[PDB]
């Protein structure tokens, strides 16, 4: 089981859509389908709404044990 | 004279690669790094054999690539001590008789290894040998490399490197012996 | 003592192996460690740490004690370390000495470390027979006679022995048995009615345990100041006054300390009587010796006496200091030439002096006198003074006195004859290093003529041996055979100035 | 990178061979593209790797031509390294046998010997 | 050039000789006018000379020397064999040594 | 004294330009490449051990 909290924190909100919007500038794959948008941090705002981008957290307990969470499977919010 | 040699590296994959399955994409990065270079301690990398365990795949800061840590398996040419090998010659020399084996250039032979009737020329570049009663003193190593059968006895690294200040001699040299009873050209035996 | 470190590792990757030496090197370097800190600050094995200190706890190369809690705090001695270079002069002292049986007892003591009288004897009687030959083996007895002839002489002792556990504490064991040195019986030999003979090596319940043998290293050590001193006068004075010097030092021997500053006196009666009878001299002579050695300048002897007519000591620690005197000159003279070694015998005797004093003493001109002064002060050979004027201490306003001190220049050029011994090494592993593959090579070779040389050895394999292309490079191997005799012999022959530095430097100190 | 094994296994040329073949199997759909020189590396040492094995006598074999080889050689007293070389070379005289193998003329008796080039030419 | 300090406080009232400007770097070995002296030989001298090699080809094949053992050694040889020499391993006494000597 | 100092702190993050454990730089980020970690190995068709029983003694 995993016990950390599962509502992603703005720190992670601010790397997953730093990271992505870094490889959606270059010429990684966008998982949704772009209307237009030029801008890559709006695609990967985009590709956040809609629950698609391909990275998985690894929180570190401070001891040294590790906890896997897809981006998937937290609960974003404002 | 091929071995296996079990490496470990951090293989960068870049994001315009991300369509493609990580283990074909590990195979061909790798292929493009180690294949034609000689590695300090074991030898010349031929090709991957295959990828034995494949770690998770970190993003770091900074960039978008993906690294990932690779255990993996290289075929290498790393003859080991007192083999025989059978390669062309590519021509002679004061030093030796330059031997080439396919691929790979730098095989010499010193004199003091060649066989003993005949050791010296006479300031001509073709290297010789002697026997009394057919082919005195005109026997030679023709620089057309027909294939000779050689015996490796000594191997070498040097680290070749910018030495000194910034920003040709072979990282990987084999001595061979050719004056056991046998070896030689193909020819002759 | 970085250069002691150096000599001591590559003694020990010499005579005992790399594992062993690793836990020797840091035990030198630490120091007083217990056993777990041993095997965590170096990182290998407890097995091989402990096979390590059992090995050199053997040769008597670690000591261990007893503290609080229960620990036990193993310790090496660098000094013992450095005395296994001095092995081939030991070996070769005793077979001056005495027979070659005394040569072989001290070489299998300071090649096992202790051994029992029993084994000892053991080893001796079995390794004779390839001496001998036609059916006669060696026995027991005749080796038993000089072994303890040697324990008379004191080159060898007892080891420390345990306590009785009966009488000392009967109960639970401690963790180390606290080994106690009595001075009783050091050289009681235990009486043995054992005795057999030697084997062949064909290939085809012990009354003296725990009474184990080591080499007194330090009697060979006395013998050899004996021998310094004697050939010190041997070639001041004159034979027979040599031979005068040799018997008081003989006489001298048994009844004083290794280390005194003056030792007994001795009455001219019975120097008189313990000369060999080979002179032909008498009593009024050789008081004529006695009383123009005491009037030597050097004074190898003083008179402290005058009782019982004529009454005479030998000095230790002058002779030692002329000794080393003697060495310290000769190492300016050959590095920098005659005109140097007298700037230096001159600044030597007037114990402080000046540029302008040298060069009227010296019958040496500018630009060559202040040259080798200047040389000799870049190699620690020669202290400045500076009395001050002002207390600004400035070079303008002042006066430079040269002076040479024994103590610090003997202990500089102990320092040197270290890393001396230490490169010579490694210029000898080097040589091999990079000819291994051709010694090897030769090994095979001399093991092919080795085998059925005695049955069946024709001469056509001599010449297919020489046919072989080991013939061109035996002149390789004649270079390299005469560069390890020539660097093994330096490496022997330095010792000879070194036994002569550490023993004044051994005998300037109090030890309080 | 980091090495953790210098010498894990020996390879017959065989391996390598079918290693070589396999790899030209999948490759040349899709040219180089000059970005970097990894590609022209990689196919000139896999060309000529190739090119000289494929004038060895270890063409035309199979795994249970290696197999059968392996399992008639293995009651000979023989080392890893002489087996490699008697599978790479296919020696047909006894001159060479005398090479390969250290010690020749006191391990191996002269009828072991040919019994020894008979079981190399059977097979191969 | 002038200098930061004075030249006169050093020396050179005249103001001229210099010292050279040097163009290249000594070398590494200086040429010493002087050779050691040879050495001391004798049929005394000698026996320690060759006792000395003695003592080596003995104590590598005592048990008092710990073997390293052999390490990623590339293939086997039937050469091998003949450099292996198996010993007889040495007992120590456990009364003289402390009890965490034992294994 | 030869006294050795981390650069976990933040300051001496800052000054030796390594990215921070506060923040955004308390955790990892991982891709999620379709991968397959354990694939299986190419046979060794010489060397495996059955055909190699050792010549020594």
């Amino acid at each position: 089981k995993r016990i950390t909290t599962p509502y992603m924190t703005k720190y992670e909100r601010a790397r997953v859509l730093g990271t992505r919007a870094l490889q959606i500038a270059m010429c990684a794959p966008v998982m949704v389908e772009l209307e237009g948008e030029t801008d890559p941090l709006l695609i990967a705002m985009k590709e956040l709404k809609a629950r698609k981008i391909p990275i998985i957290i690894r929180r570190y307990l401070p001891d040294g044990s590790y906890e896997d969470w897809g981006v998937d499977e937290l609960i974003i919010t404002d | 004279m091929f071995v296996l040699v079990e490496m470990v590296d951090t293989v960068r994959i870049p994001p315009w690669q991300f369509e493609r399955k990580l283990n074909d994409s590990i195979a061909e990065e790798l292929n493009k790094k180690l294949a034609n270079k000689v590695v300090y301690n074991v030898g010349l990398c031929i090709c991957l054999f295959d990828i034995t365990k494949l770690e998770d795949a970190y993003v770091f800061p900074g960039d978008g690539a993906s690294h990932t840590k690779v255990h993996f398996r290289c075929v290498v040419f790393h003859p080991f001590l007192d083999e025989i090998l059978i390669g062309k010659i590519k021509g002679c020399s004061p030093e030796g008789v330059h031997v080439s084996l396919g691929f790979f250039d730098d095989i010499l032979i010193p004199p003091e290894s060649l066989q003993q009737p005949a050791k010296f020329d006479e300031a001509e570049q073709v290297w010789v040998w002697e026997y009394e009663t057919e082919e005195g003193a005109h026997d030679l190593y023709m620089d057309t490399g027909e294939e000779i059968r050689f015996r490796v006895v000594d191997e070498s690294f040097v680290d070749t490197s910018p030495t000194g200040p910034s920003s040709k001699e072979a990282p990987y040299t084999l001595v061979g012996s050719i004056s056991e009873p046998g070896l030689g050209l193909l020819s002759w035996w | 003592t970085q250069a002691e470190i150096k000599l001591c590792s590559l003694l020990l990757q010499e005579h005992f192996g790399e594992i062993v030496e690793k836990i020797g090197v840091h035990l030198i370097r630490t120091g007083s460690q217990p056993l777990r800190v041993i095997a965590h600050d170096t990182g290998t094995s407890l097995d091989q740490v402990k096979k390590a200190l059992c090995v050199l706890v053997q040769h008597n190369l670690v000591s261990y004690q007893v503290h609080k809690r229960g620990v036990v705090e193993y310790e090496a001695q660098c000094s013992r370390v450095l005395r296994m270079l001095r092995y081939p002069r030991y070996i070769y002292t005793t077979k001056t000495l005495y027979s070659d049986t005394g040569e072989l007892i001290v070489e299998e003591l300071l090649l096992n470390g202790k051994l029992t009288m029993s084994a000892v004897v053991k080893k001796v009687a079995d390794r004779l027979t390839e001496t001998m030959e036609d059916g006669k083996t060696m026995d027991y007895a005749e080796v038993s006679n000089t072994f303890v002839r040697l324990a008379d002489t004191h080159f060898v002792q007892r080891c420390p022995s345990v306590p009785t556990t009966e009488n000392s504490d009967p109960g639970p064991p401690p963790p180390a048995p606290t080994l106690v040195i009595n001075e009783k019986d050091m050289y009681l030999v235990p009486k043995l009615s054992l005795i057999g003979k030697g084997k062949r090596r064909r290939s085809s319940p012990i009354p003296d345990d725990g009474i184990y043998w080591q080499a007194n290293l330090d009697r060979f050590h006395q013998h050899f100041r004996d021998q310094a001193i004697v050939s010190a006068v041997a070639n001041r004075m004159d034979q027979t006054s040599s031979e005068i010097v040799r018997t008081m030092l003989r006489m001298s021997e048994i009844t004083t300390s290794s280390s005194a500053p003056f030792t007994q006196p001795l009455s001219s009666n019975e120097i008189f009587r313990s000369l060999p009878v080979g002179y032909n001299i008498s009593k009024q002579v050789l008081d004529q010796y006695l009383t123009l050695l005491a009037d030597d300048p050097l004074e190898f002897v003083g008179k402290s006496g005058d009782s019982g007519g004529g009454m005479y000591v030998i000095n230790l620690h002058k002779a030692l200091a002329s000794l080393a005197t003697a060495t310290l000159e000769s190492v300016v003279q050959e590095r920098f030439g005659s005109r140097c070694a007298r700037i230096f015998r001159l600044v030597l005797q007037k114990k402080h002096i000046e540029q302008k004093q040298v060069e009227d003493f010296a019958m040496i001109p500018a630009k060559e006198a202040k040259d080798m002064l200047y040389k000799m002060l870049s190699e620690n050979f020669m202290s400045l003074q500076e009395i001050p004027k002002t207390p600004d201490h400035a070079p303008s306003r002042t006066f430079y006195l040269y002076t040479v001190n024994i103590l610090s220049a003997a202990r500089m050029l102990l320092h040197r004859c270290y890393k001396s011994i230490a490169n010579l090494i490694e210029r000898r592993q080097f040589e091999t290093k990079e000819n291994k593959r051709l010694l090897e090579k030769s090994q095979r070779v001399e093991a092919i003529i080795a085998s059925m040389q005695a049955t069946g050895a024709e001469e056509a394999q001599l010449q297919e041996i020489e046919e072989m292309i080991t013939a061109p490079e035996r002149q390789q191997l004649e270079t390299l055979k005469r560069n390890v005799n020539k660097l093994d012999a330096s490496e022997i022959q330095v010792d000879e100035t070194i036994f002569l530095l550490e023993s004044y430097i051994e005998c300037t100190m109090k030890r309080q | 990178m980091e090495v953790k094994d210098a010498n894990s296994a020996l390879l017959s040329n065989y391996e390598v061979f079918q290693l070589l073949t396999d790899l030209k199997e999948q490759r040349k759909e899709s040219g180089k593209n000059k970005h970097s020189s990894g590609q022209q590396n990689l196919n000139t040492i896999t060309y000529e790797t190739l090119k000289y094995i494929s004038k060895t006598p270890c063409r035309h074999q199979s795994p249970e031509i290696v197999r059968e080889f392996l399992t008639a050689l293995k009651s000979h007293k023989l080392t890893k390294a002489e087996k490699l070389q008697l599978l790479n070379h296919r020696p047909v005289t006894a001159v060479e046998i005398q090479l390969m193998v250290e010690e020749s003329e006191e391990r191996l008796t002269e009828e072991q010997i040919e019994a020894l080039l008979h079981t190399v030419t059977s097979i191969l | 050039a002038a200098y930061t300090f004075n030249i006169e406080a050093v020396g050179f009232s005249k103001g001229e000789k210099l010292p050279d400007v040097v163009l290249k770097p000594p070398p590494l070995f200086p040429d010493t006018d002087y050779k050691p002296v040879p050495l001391k030989t004798g049929e005394g001298e000698e026996y320690m000379l060759a006792l000395k090699q003695e003592l080596r080809e003995t104590m590598k094949r005592m048990p008092y020397f710990i073997e390293t053992p052999e390490e990623r050694q590339d293939i086997e040889r039937y050469s091998k064999r003949y450099m292996k020499v198996y010993k007889e391993e040495w007992i120590p006494d456990w009364r003289r040594l402390p009890r965490e000597m034992m294994p | 004294f030869g006294q050795k100092d981390s650069v976990c702190g933040v300051s001496e993050c800052i000054i030796m330009g390594i990215p921070m454990n506060i923040g955004t730089g308390l955790f990892k980020l991982l891709h999620k490449a379709d991968r397959d970690p354990n694939p299986p190995k190419r046979p060794l068709i010489f060397d495996t051990n059955e055909f190699h029983i050792p010549l020594v003694t």
